[PDB]
């Protein structure tokens, strides 16, 4: 897993 | 005595070389990895 970072997912997004 | 042997000679040994340590190998290991694209999430609500 390590290596995808940043954003790899939603994050800072509440929802979609 | 003029027999004798002042010219025997030859080639012996030749030596090929002390060292030669790397033609060369491992090309490399890439790195930081890629999904090319975007990953994004939906953007605000709706």
């Amino acid at each position: 897993a390590p290596g995808s970072q940043g954003a790899p997912g939603l994050q800072g997004a509440p929802g979609a | 005595g003029a027999p004798g042997a002042p010219g025997s000679q030859g080639a012996p040994g030749l030596q090929g070389a002390p060292g030669a340590p790397g033609s060369q190998g491992a090309p490399g290991l890439q790195g930081a990895p890629g999904a090319p694209g975007s990953q994004g999430a939906p953007g605000l609500q709706g």
